[PDB]
C-alpha cells in the first residue's frame, strides 16, 4: 500500500494505489484504499485493510450524528481525536495506518494517524508498504504553496513511485480533492498505468466438454 | 555467525551514458551512536574501478586489504599490469563475489553489502552488487540498505530502462545522485551530512570527490507546525 | 529524542529535537515535542509519541477542568497529574516527561518525571535517548540565573551536541520561552547549530 | 542468528515439444518488497543444447548453474568431447544436488533439450536432487499458479469429447512451438496479474536440433 | 504415498501409487516408486523421494560390482542389509526413506524386506509401507490367501492401492504393479486411478458411498 | 485413542465401542460402555478426554430426556444431532473446551430410517453410512469402503463390523479389550451381548 | 495447527452474461485422511448465494447464522435481501468477531433482483470485501484457482460458457491439492433459472 | 516398551521376549525373535532403539564367535556378560551411544550351572534369580518375588512364565502378539515353540 | 570504564580512571588500566579484564620479538598486532583498546580499537562506559597541539565528568605524558578533580 497527502495553497489532497494483498498473493487488483468520513473530510488508510474500513466507519458514523447533534460542518481534528483515541484504547491491535484530511469551517488540514494512536501534522506525507519510495519523490518536489493541479502531480507521482518501486503496491491511482471552497471530489481511478495486454489465445472450452454426473433446477420462490 | 558492530549505511550509484557514478557518506555508527565521522566507505581499485561497502566497518576494512593486495599480487611477473593485464572491474568484483559466497557458506560471513562500479576495457559500464549471503544482480541502478528503498526510485526516475543510459549525461546523473543523498539525508537516521562521491567516465578516467555535503534543504516550513494535531501555538 | 528544560533569571525555556523515528527511518522531521498543558505549564515529551501524546492529552483535560473550578493551578500541579498518570499506568507506559512552567511567585519551574513515575523537582532537567551525550556538558555550563539569551545559547549547545551524537535526534531545536512577558516559540535550524 | 538462506522470488517454466523445448523465466530479482532489478537472465545455454535453469535463492542457483556447465566442461575434457545426453546431464545434477543433501541448494531447477530421439526433453529437480522426466513443468513462485493451467491446456486433463458424456477423453494430440510459446506468454501474464514476485521480463529458450534461440517479452512492472 | 508388497504361490506382488507431494501441494502424480534395482530385485519409494530414489540406486551400483567380483547374483538378504546398513551410518543425519527389497533367488525363493531409515529390517510376507499403509493393510490383509492367482493376487494388489489412494489425501495418481517370479519380474502396468477408480466402483459395486 | 465404530444398514444403525479403559500403564477396566441412550431409539458413543467424556454425554442425555417430558414427544435423530452440534460448536469458543468426540445412531420413527452422525470436539458433523472417531478410521474405512451396501440387513452389517474389528485387533498397537455392540431400529435399542465370538 | 488447513475444500464465483456461476468440491476431511463427500460448502437464501470454505464447524455457523439472519430480514423489510446488502451483512457479521474470528472464507453470487445486475463477492475471515466484476476465489487451493481464473476467463460468457469455464478452473485447480476435490458441484445463475450439476473427476 | 523377560531355575534359564514389531500405527510383524546365540551355551535377548538394538546384539556375537574360534573354547556367560557391559559403558559415553537393554543367559559348562545377566544402555549389570527390561518388571517381579523358589525345575519355570505373560496380557495397554521363549542349559539352546497354549 | 587518549604538541596522553567492578560491587578501586606495551608505546583497556589483560600481554610479547629483529616498531604497528589480535577473535572477546604512542617523526599518535575489531587514528579517543557522558563535552573542548598542561586539564575535566556521572567509572584518575623528553606518570584524587 501507498497513500499519500499534499497541501497546496486553498486545499488538501489524497492519494493512494489499488493492490491489496495476503503474502505474496494479490487479493484485490484494484480495491479503495480512500475512505469519506464525512462530505469534505477523507482519509486514506493502510495497514489490515479490514481494519482502516471498519474504525473509518465507525468514526464516520459518529461524526455524523455529532454534526446533526451540533449543527455544525465536521472538523478534521474531530475526526483526528475520534480516531486516535479509538486507536490507542486498542493498544495497537487494530492495524491502522491513516492520513486524515479536509477542509472545514476552520481551513485546510492535514494528519496522519498510527495504529497505535500517536498523530503528525504536515504539509505532505506518506505511509504504507511503498511509504519510503513515496517520501523520496514527496521530499524531491514539494515546495511551499502548491498549486492545485501541482499538489495533484506531486501527490499522482508519488504514489506511482510505490506501484513500480514497491512490491506491495500497484495498479491505479486514486485522488481525492478537498479545497477550501469547494465540494471534495472524488477521483476513483484516476490513473490506470496496468491495463492487462490481450491475452494470446482465447480459452473458451468447446460446451460438453466437462463431464457432468446428474443435474436438476433449483427452487428460489419461497 | 557473528552480528556487525560498527557500521556503514548506503551506498547508492547509477550508470550515465559514458560510465557510472557511486557515492556513500562518511559515517560509522555504532548504535544509534553516530561515532565515527571520517570514514571513506568507497574503495578504488586501480582507475576504472571503485567498489564502495556498507555493513560492517571492520570487514569493510578487511575487505580493503583484500582489494589492496588483489592489485599487488596482479603486478607480480606481469609486464602489461598496467596495460591489457591490468585489473578489469569484473575480474575484482567476481573475486569478492566467490570471498563473499564462500564465507556464508562457512557460516562466517562478511557483513556487508557491495556495488563494484566501473569501466571494461572495451568501455563498458560495469555496476553489480553482492551482500554477505552471496546474492548479486545488475541494474542500471543499484543502491544497498536504505539507498535501496528511496534512492533507487528515484535515481530509476531517470534511468528507468536500458535504452535511457546512453540519453543520461554526467550532470544529470551526478545530479539526481546527489539529490539522493539529500534525501536519504532527511529520513535514514544513521546517515551524514558528508559523503564521497566518484565518477568512472571512460573518457575522463576516474575522478574521485571527497568532502561534499548535503545542501539547499528545505527546513523552513518546520516553523509552522507546532502541536501534533490540536495545539494551535 | 533530545529535551530539556532551564530555569533562569526571567522564568523557564524548554527546547527539543524534531525527530521522530520508527527503526532507522526518521518518520517524522519535523516533529513539535513541546506540548502545551496550560498558559504558562508546557511539557517536553520522550519515550512513546502514542503514550506521551495520550497522558499530554489527559493531562490538559484533567487541568481545563481544574482551572473552571478552583482557577489557575500551579506548575507543581501540572507536575502530579502527569506523575499520578506516569506512577498509575507504569506498566504500559513509556513515557519520560519533562513539566515546566512560569509563576509569577514561583517564576521559573521544572519537574522530570523518568520511567518509574517518579517526581524530580530541579533548577534544569534533560531526557530522551540523546541526553546521555550531554551530561557532561550541562553539567559543566549550567549556572543558575543565567539571562534569557545565555539559556537560549546553553539550550542552543546543548541540544545540537546531542543532536550531533545521537541518531536518534535531529531535524530543527525548537524551544518555548516561559516568562511574564509571555510565551515566546523559538526555531533554530542545522545550518545554524550545527557549526556552533 | 546468521540465516545463510534468502528468497530472491522469480518462477519458471518448461515444456516440452515433440522436436524441441522451451525453458522460460521471468527476469525479476527481488528481495522482501523491494525489486533488485528488472532484468537479471535466470535461464542459461549450458552448451549441448542444453538449457538449465535454478530458481529460488540466486546465490545457491548461481552456485549450481556454475556447477554444471564446469561439470560439462570436463565431460569434453574426458570423454572427447562426446555431447552431454539430456538424461546423463539429469543425472549428473542430481548427484550435484544430493551432494548438499545436509545443506541443501535452495532451488527448484529444471533443464530441457533434446533426448537421443531428438524428441523434447524437460527434467525438473528437488531441491535435494529428486528427478523425474516430464512433459511440462513450472516451478518457482508463481508455480501453483502456472501447473495447473499446463495440466490442463498441455495433457487436456478433464477434457473430454463433446457429446460421448464424458467417456472419451480429449485426445493427446501434441503442441507446436508457436501453440507452446503463446500458452507460456499467458501463463506468465496470468502469473504477474496475482503474484507480486512475478513480472518485468518474460526470457525464453528454444531448444531444436538446429541449436538455441531466445525470445524475450516484457511483462508489467508493478 | 501407499506401498505394498506380499508374498504367495505365485510369488511377489509389488504396488506403489505416484503421488508426490510437498504439503498440501501435489508436486507429482507421475513419480516411479518402484526402483528396479536390477532384472531380479526391486526397491519401493516412501519416506524422502530424493533420499530413497538416490540411496536405491546407490545399491543397484553395490549389487552389480558385489556380482561382478563373487561372480554370482546377490541375494536379497544380502542387498537388504547392504541398504541397512549404509542407511545406519547416518542415523541421526535426517534420511527418510521406509522401503521393501523384493526378490526370487533360487536359494531363498521369494523374499521381502523392510527397510526404514531407523535401521530397521525386517523380513516379512506382507508390507505395507506409507502415509496410506492402513488404508491397504484393510483391504489386502482381509482378502489375502497364499493360494491367489497370480491373476487374482495381481487385482488385490491394485486394488489396495485403489482403496489408500482415495482415503489418503497424500496418496493417488496411479497404480504401478509388479510380478517378481525367479525369472525376475514382470511389470504389469501404470494403472490411472483417474479411471480405475470408477471402472472398479461400476465393475465392483463397492466406493458404493461416493455418488457415481 | 479408544475404538468407536458406526456403520449404518438398511433398517438399523449398529454402534461398537471398545471396552477398554487404561491410564498410563495399567488398563484398569476391559468391560467399559462408552454409550448412552438419549431416548428410545437415539443412542450415542463417545470417546476423548477423561472428564470431559462421561459429562458431556450425560449433559447432552439430561436435555434430551427433559424435551421429551416436557413436550411428550421424542425429538428426531436429526434434531438431537444438531442440538449436540451446537452444544460443540459453543464449547470449542469457550473457556475450558469439551474435547469428546461422539457418534450419534438413531431411527427416525417417522421417516422410518436409520441415520448415523459423526461429531467431533470442534462441532463438525457430518451424515455418513458408516464412520469412526479417532485412528480407527484409518484401518476401517477402506474395509467398509469395499465392502459397504446400502441395503445391506443387520445381519450383514453385523459380519462387515466383526471383519473390521478384526482387522483392527490385528493391526492396531493397542489391546483395546474387545468391543461392545448395539443395533439401533423400529423398536429401540439392544445390545449383542454375543459378539465376543459371533 | 493452521485452522483454514483442516478441513480443505474451495470455492469460486464467475460472472457472465447476465449471469452468475458457483461453485465448490466436496470434499471434508480431517487432515490427510478423507472423511466426507458430500460436504457442500454452497448456500442460499432467496435468490442470493454463499460459498463458504474454511474450518468446517464455522462453515455450518455461518450457514444457521445467515439462515436466521436472512429469515428475519425478510420477516422485517417484507422482500427478499440482495446481493449487495447481504455482502455487508457477511462484513459486519464478520468483522464483529474481530479478535477470534470464523476461520472461514466467504463468497458471495447472485443476481440483483431490481437491476438484473450480476454481482459476486469475496471476504477476508474479518470481513475485508473484495468485489470483482469477473471472479472471487477461495479455499485451500486459492493460489491454483487464481492462475486458473486469471487466464481461462473472459467477459461476458453466455451461461453454457461460463459452466465449460468455472468448471474447468474448479477442477484442474483441485486436483493440484491434496485437500480438496472428491467431487464437485456448479450452480449456474439466470435472471429465472438456477441449474445445479454435479462434476465427475478423480476421486484421489 | 517390548517384553524382555529372563528367569533362572535349577538347571537352564528361560528368556521370554514379546514378537510384536509395531511402528507407530501399524503392528508390521508378530513373529519377531529378539534374541542372538552368542555361543552354543549363551543366549542374549534384547529390546530398544530401532537401529541400535539388532547392530549391537550382532557386533556382540560377531566377536564372541570370533573369541572362540581363535582360542577353540566358550567363554563362560559370566566373561561374556563382562564383555557386554564393557561395551555398553564406552557406549554411555560415546557420541552416540546404543539404547539398547539385555538379558544375557547361559549355562556355565564348568561350573554346571545356569546363570542371568540383566544390563541395560548404561553398562549396569546385575545377576538374577529373574529379571526384565522395560515395563515388564513392573508386573512379573512381585508375581516372581512370590512364587520363585531355586530348584524349581524348567517345567516348573516355564509354568510361573505362563503366569507372568498371563498377567502381562491382562494388565498391560500394548497388544505385544505373545512371546517366544527359549531354554538355555547343560545341552544348549532350544525354543519352546509350543507355548502360544502351553 | 573511562579511558581516553589525547594528542597534543609535545606528543600525547593517556587518561583512566581506576574501578573495576563485577556487578555492582567494585572489585577494584586503585586499578590501573593503563597499559605498557613498548618503550613509548601504551594502551588504554576498557571491556574484559581477562579479555584485555590477555591481548595486552600478546602483544607486548609480539613487539618485544619485533624489536630483536627488526628493531623499534612504530605506534601504527602495535595499533595493528592488536587490530589484528581482536578481530580474528572478536567472537570470543570483549575488548575496547586505545593505542596511543609517541614517535619522534610522527610525534603522537593515537588509534581506537573498537568492539567490532575495525581500527581508527584520531586527534584524541574517548572509551569505556563513562566515555557516553562526556561525547558532547569532549567535542566541545578539545583542542589540536594543545600544551601538556591544557592537555592535562582537558582528560583531568572529561574523566572527572565520566566518573560524575557513570557508576562504572571511579577511584583515581591516571595519566601517562608520552614525549620526546620521556614517560611521565601522573595520579589524581578524588579530593581534587571532584570539585573542578
Ligand atoms: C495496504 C498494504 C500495506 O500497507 N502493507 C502490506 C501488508 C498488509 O498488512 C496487507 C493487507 N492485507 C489484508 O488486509 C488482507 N487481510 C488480512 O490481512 C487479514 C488478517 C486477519 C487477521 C485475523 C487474526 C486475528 C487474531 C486476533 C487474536 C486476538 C486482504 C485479504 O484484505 C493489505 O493489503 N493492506 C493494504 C490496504
Ligand atoms: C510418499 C509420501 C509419504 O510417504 N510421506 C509424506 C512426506 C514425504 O516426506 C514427502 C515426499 N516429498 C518429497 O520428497 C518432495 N521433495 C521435498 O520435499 C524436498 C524437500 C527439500 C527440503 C530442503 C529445503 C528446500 C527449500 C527450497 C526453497 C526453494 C517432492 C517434490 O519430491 C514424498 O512425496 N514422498 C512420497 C514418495
Amino acid at each position: 500500500t501507498t497513500i499519500v497527502g499534499v497541501k497546496f495553497n486553498n486545499g488538501v489532497v489524497i492519494a493512494a494505489d489499488t493492490r491489496s494483498t495476503q503474502g505474496p498473493i494479490v487479493a484485490d487488483k484494484n480495491c479503495a484504499k480512500l475512505h469519506r468520513i464525512s462530505p469534505k473530510i477523507w482519509c486514506a488508510g493502510a495497514g489490515t485493510a479490514a481494519d482502516t474500513e471498519a474504525v473509518t466507519q465507525l468514526i464516520g458514523s459518529n461524526i455524523e450524528l455529532h454534526s446533526l447533534y451540533t449543527s455544525r460542518e465536521p472538523r478534521v481534528v474531530s475526526a483526528l481525536q475520534m480516531l486516535k483515541q479509538h486507536l490507542f484504547k486498542y493498544q495497537g491491535h487494530i492495524g491502522a495506518y491513516l492520513i486524515v484530511a479536509g477542509v472545514d469551517p476552520t481551513g485546510s488540514h492535514l494528519f496522519s494517524i498510527h495504529a497505535h494512536g500517536s498523530t503528525d501534522v504536515g504539509y505532505y506525507l506518506s505511509l504504507g508498504s511503498g511509504s519510503l519510495a513515496a517520501m523520496a519523490v514527496l521530499e524531491s518536489h514539494w515546495k511551499q504553496d502548491l498549486t492545485k493541479e501541482e499538489a495533484i502531480k506531486l501527490a499522482s507521482d508519488a504514489i506511482q513511485a510505490g506501484i513500480w518501486n514497491d512490491l506491495g503496491s500497484g495498479s491505479n491511482v486514486d485522488v481525492c480533492v478537498m479545497e477550501i471552497g469547494k465540494d471534495a471530489e472524488y477521483l476513483r481511478n484516476y490513473l490506470t498505468p496496468n491495463v492487462r495486454e490481450e491475452k494470446q489465445k482465447s480459452y473458451k472450452f468447446p460446451r460438453g466438454t466437462t463431464a457432468v454426473l446428474k443435474e436438476s433446477i433449483v427452487n428460489i420462490c419461497d | 555467525t557473528q552480528q556487525p558492530i560498527v557500521t556503514g549505511t548506503s551506498v547508492i550509484s547509477m550508470k550515465y551514458d559514458n560510465g557510472v557514478i557511486i557515492a556513500a557518506d562518511n559515517l560509522g555508527s555504532y548504535g544509534s551512536l553516530l561515532r565515527f565521522n571520517g570514514v571513506e566507505r568507497l574503495i578504488p581499485v586501480g582507475d576504472n574501478t571503485v567498489v564502495g561497502i556498507s555493513g560492517d566497518i571492520s570487514d569493510m576494512q578487511h575487505i580493503e586489504r583484500l582489494l589492496k593486495d588483489l592489485v599487488t599480487e596482479n603486478a607480480y611477473d606481469n609486464p602489461l599490469a598496467d596495460a591489457e593485464e591490468a585489473l578489469e572491474p569484473s575480474y575484482i568484483f567476481e573475486y569478492l563475489a566467490t570471498v563473499m559466497y564462500q564465507r556464508r557458506s562457512k557460516m562466517n560471513p562478511l557483513w556487508n553489502a557491495i556495488i563494484v562500479a566501473g569501466v571494461q576495457s572495451n568501455g563498458d559500464q560495469f555496476l553489480r552488487y553482492v551482500n554477505l549471503l552471496g546474492v548479486t544482480y545488475s541494474s542500471p541502478t543499484l543502491a544497498t540498505g536504505f539507498g535501496a528503498h528511496m534512492a533507487n526510485p528515484l535515481l530509476r526516475k531517470v534511468v528507468d530502462r536500458e535504452s535511457d543510459i546512453p540519453k543520461t549525461t554526467v550532470q544529470v546523473a551526478e545530479e539526481a545522485i546527489v539529490n539522493a543523498m539529500r534525501v536519504l539525508y532527511y529520513r535514514d537516521a544513521r546517515s551524514s551530512r558528508n559523503f564521497s562521491l566518484a565518477i568512472i567516465d571512460k573518457n575522463t578516467g576516474l575522478t574521485f570527490k571527497k568532502n561534499l555535503q548535503v545542501e539547499n534543504m528545505k527546513w523552513d516550513f518546520a516553523k509552522d507546525i507546532k502541536g501534533y494535531g490540536t495545539q494551535k501555538i | 529524542t533530545s529535551i530539556m528544560a532551564v530555569t533562569f533569571k526571567d522564568g523557564v525555556i524548554l527546547g527539543a529535537d524534531s525527530r521522530t523515528t520508527t527503526g532507522a527511518y526518521i518518520a517524522n522531521r519535523v516533529t513539535d515535542k513541546l506540548t502545551r498543558v496550560h498558559d504558562k505549564i508546557w511539557c517536553c515529551r520522550s519515550g512513546s509519541a502514542a503514550d506521551t501524546q495520550a497522558i499530554a492529552d489527559i493531562v490538559q483535560y484533567h487541568l481545563e477542568l481544574y482551572t473552571s473550578q478552583y482557577g489557575t493551578p500551579s506548575t507543581e500541579t501540572a507536575a502530579s497529574v502527569f506523575k499520578e498518570l506516569c506512577y498509575e499506568n507504569k506498566d504500559n507506559l513509556t513515557a519520560g516527561i519533562i513539566v515546566a512552567g512560569y509563576d509569577d511567585k514561583n517564576k521559573g519551574e521544572v519537574y522530570t518525571i523518568p520511567l518509574g513515575g517518579s517526581v524530580h523537582k530541579l533548577p534544569y532537567a534533560i531526557a530522551g535517548s540523546g541526553s546521555t551525550f550531554i551530561y557532561g556538558y550541562c553539567d559543566k555550563n549550567f549556572r543558575e540565573n543565567m539571562s534569557k539569551e545565555e539559556t537560549v545559547d546553553f539550550i542552543k549547545h546543548s541540544l545540537s551536541q546531542a543532536i550531533k551524537w545521537d541518531g536518534s535526534s535531529g531535524g530543527v531545536i525548537r524551544m518555548v520561552v516561559l516568562t511574564a512577558a509571555g510565551v515566546e516559540r523559538l526555531i533554530f535550524y542545522p545550518d545554524e547549530y550545527e557549526q556552533l | 542468528q546468521f540465516n545463510p538462506y534468502g528468497d530472491n522470488g522469480g518462477t519458471i517454466l518448461g515444456i516440452a515439444g515433440e522436436d524441441f523445448a522451451v525453458l522460460a523465466g521471468d527476469t525479476r530479482n527481488i528481495t522482501d518488497y523491494s525489486i533488485n532489478s528488472r532484468y537479471e537472465p535466470k535461464v542459461f545455454d549450458c552448451g549441448d543444447n542444453i538449457v538449465m535453469s535454478a530458481n529460488g535463492f540466486a546465490a545457491d542457483g548461481d552456485a549450481l548453474v556454475k556447477r554444471f556447465k564446469n561439470s560439462v566442461k570436463w565431460y569434453h575434457f574426458d570423454h572427447n568431447d562426446k555431447k552431454l545426453s539430456i538424461n546423463s546431464a539429469a543425472r549428473n545434477i542430481q548427484h550435484l544436488l544430493y551432494g548438499k543433501r545436509f545443506f541443501p541448494y535452495y532451488v527448484h531447477t529444471i533443464i530441457a533439450g533434446l533426448d537421443e530421439d531428438g524428441k523434447g526433453a524437460v527434467y525438473s529437480f528437488d531441491p535435494v536432487g529428486s528427478y523425474e522426466r516430464e512433459q511440462c513443468r513450472a516451478g518457482g513462485a508463481a508455480a501453483s499458479l502456472i501447473m495447473p493451467f499446463l495440466d490442463n491446456q498441455v495433457n487436456f486433463k478433464n477434457q473430454y469429447e463433446p457429446g460421448t458424456n464424458g467417456k472419451v477423453k480429449k485426445p493427446l494430440k501434441y503442441l507446436s512451438v508457436e501453440e507452446v510459446i503463446k500458452l507460456v506468454r499467458d501463463s506468465f501474464t496470468s502469473a504477474t496479474e496475482r503474484h507480486i514476485q512475478v513480472g518485468d521480463g518474460l526470457e525464453i529458450l528454444i531448444v531444436t536440433k538446429d541449436g538455441v534461440r531466445k525470445e524475450f517479452y516484457e511483462l508489467k512492472r508493478d | 504415498t501407499t506401498t505394498l508388497a506380499f508374498r504367495f504361490q505365485g510369488g511377489i506382488i509389488v504396488a506403489v501409487d505416484s503421488r508426490a507431494t510437498a504439503g498440501n501441494w501435489v508436486a507429482s502424480q507421475t513419480v516411479k516408486k518402484v526402483i528396479e534395482i536390477n532384472p531380479f530385485l526391486l526397491g519401493t519409494m516412501a519416506g524422502g523421494a530424493a533420499d530413497c530414489q538416490f540411496w536405491e540406486t546407490w545399491l543397484g551400483s553395490q549389487c552389480r560390482l558385489h556380482e561382478l567380483r563373487e561372480k554370482e547374483r546377490i541375494s536379497v538378504a544380502a542387498a537388504s542389509k547392504i541398504l541397512s546398513n549404509l542407511v545406519y551410518q547416518y542415523k541421526g543425519a535426517g534420511l527418510s526413506m521406509g522401503t521393501m527389497i523384493c526378490g526370487y533367488t533360487r536359494k531363498e525363493g521369494p523374499t521381502i524386506y523392510y527397510v526404514d531409515s531407523d535401521g530397521t529390517r525386517l523380513k516379512g510376507d506382507i508390507f505395507c509401507v506409507g502415509s496410506g499403509q492402513t488404508f491397504a493393510y484393510g483391504v489386502l490383509d482381509s482378502n489375502y490367501k497364499w493360494d491367489l492367482s497370480v491373476e487374482d493376487a495381481l487385482y488385490l494388489g491394485k486394488r489396495s492401492i485403489l482403496a489408500a489412494a482415495h482415503r489418503d489425501a497424500y496418496s493417488g495418481g496411479s497404480v504401478n504393479l509388479y510380478h517378481v517370479t525367479e525369472d525376475g519380474w514382470i511389470y504389469h502396468g501404470n494403472h490411472d486411478v483417474g479411471e480405475l477408480f470408477w471402472k472398479v466402483k461400476e465393475e465392483e459395486g463397492s466406493f458404493n458411498n461416493v455418488i457415481g | 485413542m479408544d475404538i468407536i465404530l458406526g456403520i449404518r444398514v438398511q433398517d438399523s444403525v449398529i454402534l461398537a465401542s471398545s471396552k477398554a479403559v487404561t491410564r498410563g500403564i495399567s488398563v484398569l477396566k476391559d468391560s467399559d460402555d462408552k454409550t448412552r441412550q438419549l431416548s428410545p431409539h437415539t443412542l450415542m458413543s463417545f470417546a476423548g478426554e477423561a472428564g470431559d467424556t462421561v459429562q458431556f454425554a450425560e449433559y447432552i442425555q439430561a436435555n434430551i430426556q427433559l424435551y421429551s417430558i416436557r413436550e411428550d414427544y421424542e425429538l428426531s435423530p436429526q434434531a438431537v444431532s444438531s442440538f449436540v452440534r451446537q452444544e460443540l460448536a459453543k464449547s470449542i469458543r469457550s473457556r475450558r473446551p469439551y474435547q469428546v468426540n461422539v457418534l450419534i445412531g438413531g431411527y427416525d420413527k417417522k421417516k422410518n430410517k436409520p441415520e448415523l452422525y459423526q461429531i467431533d470436539y470442534l462441532g463438525t458433523k457430518v451424515e455418513l453410512p458408516y464412520g469412526a472417531h479417532g485412528y480407527s478410521g484409518f484401518y476401517t474405512f477402506s474395509l467398509l469402503d469395499h465392502h459397504y451396501r446400502p441395503d445391506m440387513t443387520t445381519e450383514e452389517g453385523l459380519d462387515l463390523l466383526k471383519l473390521c474389528v478384526q482387522e483392527l485387533e490385528k493391526r492396531m498397537p493397542m489391546d483395546f479389550k474387545g468391543v461392545i455392540v448395539k443395533i439401533v431400529d423400529k423398536d429401540g435399542i439392544r445390545q449383542v451381548d454375543d459378539f465376543q465370538a459371533q | 495447527s493452521d485452522p483454514s488447513s483442516i478441513n480443505g475444500g474451495i470455492v469460486v464465483a464467475m460472472t457472465g452474461k447476465d449471469c452468475v456461476a458457483i461453485a465448490c468440491d466436496l470434499r471434508l476431511g480431517s487432515q490427510s485422511l478423507g472423511v466426507s463427500n458430500k460436504f457442500e460448502k454452497i448456500f442460499h437464501y432467496g435468490h442470493v448465494f454463499l460459498g463458504i470454505t474454511g474450518l468446517a464447524t464455522d462453515v455450518t455457523t455461518l450457514n444457521e447464522m445467515f439462515r436466521y439472519k436472512t429469515n428475519l430480514y425478510k420477516l422485517k423489510e417484507e422482500r427478499a435481501i440482495e446481493p449487495e446488502t447481504f455482502t455487508q451483512l457477511v462484513s459486519s457479521s464478520l468483522y464483529e468477531r474481530r479478535f477470534g474470528p470464523y476461520f472461514v472464507g466467504p463468497v458471495v453470487a447472485g443476481i440483483n433482483s431490481k437491476s438484473g445486475k450480476p454481482f459476486i463477492a469475496g471476504f477476508d475471515l474479518i470481513g475485508c470485501i473484495d468485489e470483482a466484476k469477473d471472479f472471487i476465489v477461495s479455499g485451500t487451493a486459492s493460489d491454483q484457482l487464481f492462475g486458473m481464473c486469471e487466464s481461462l476467463y473472459e467477459p461476458n460468457l453466455e451461461p453454457e460458457d461460463l459452466f465449460e469455464t468455472i468448471s474447468q478452473a474448479l477442477l484442474n485447480a483441485a486436483d493440484r491439492d491434496a485437500l480438496s476435490g472428491w467431487g464437485a458441484v456448479v450452480y449456474i445463475i439466470k435472471k429465472d433459472e438456477v441449474v445445479k450439476r454435479y462434476l465427475k473427476m478423480r476421486q484421489d
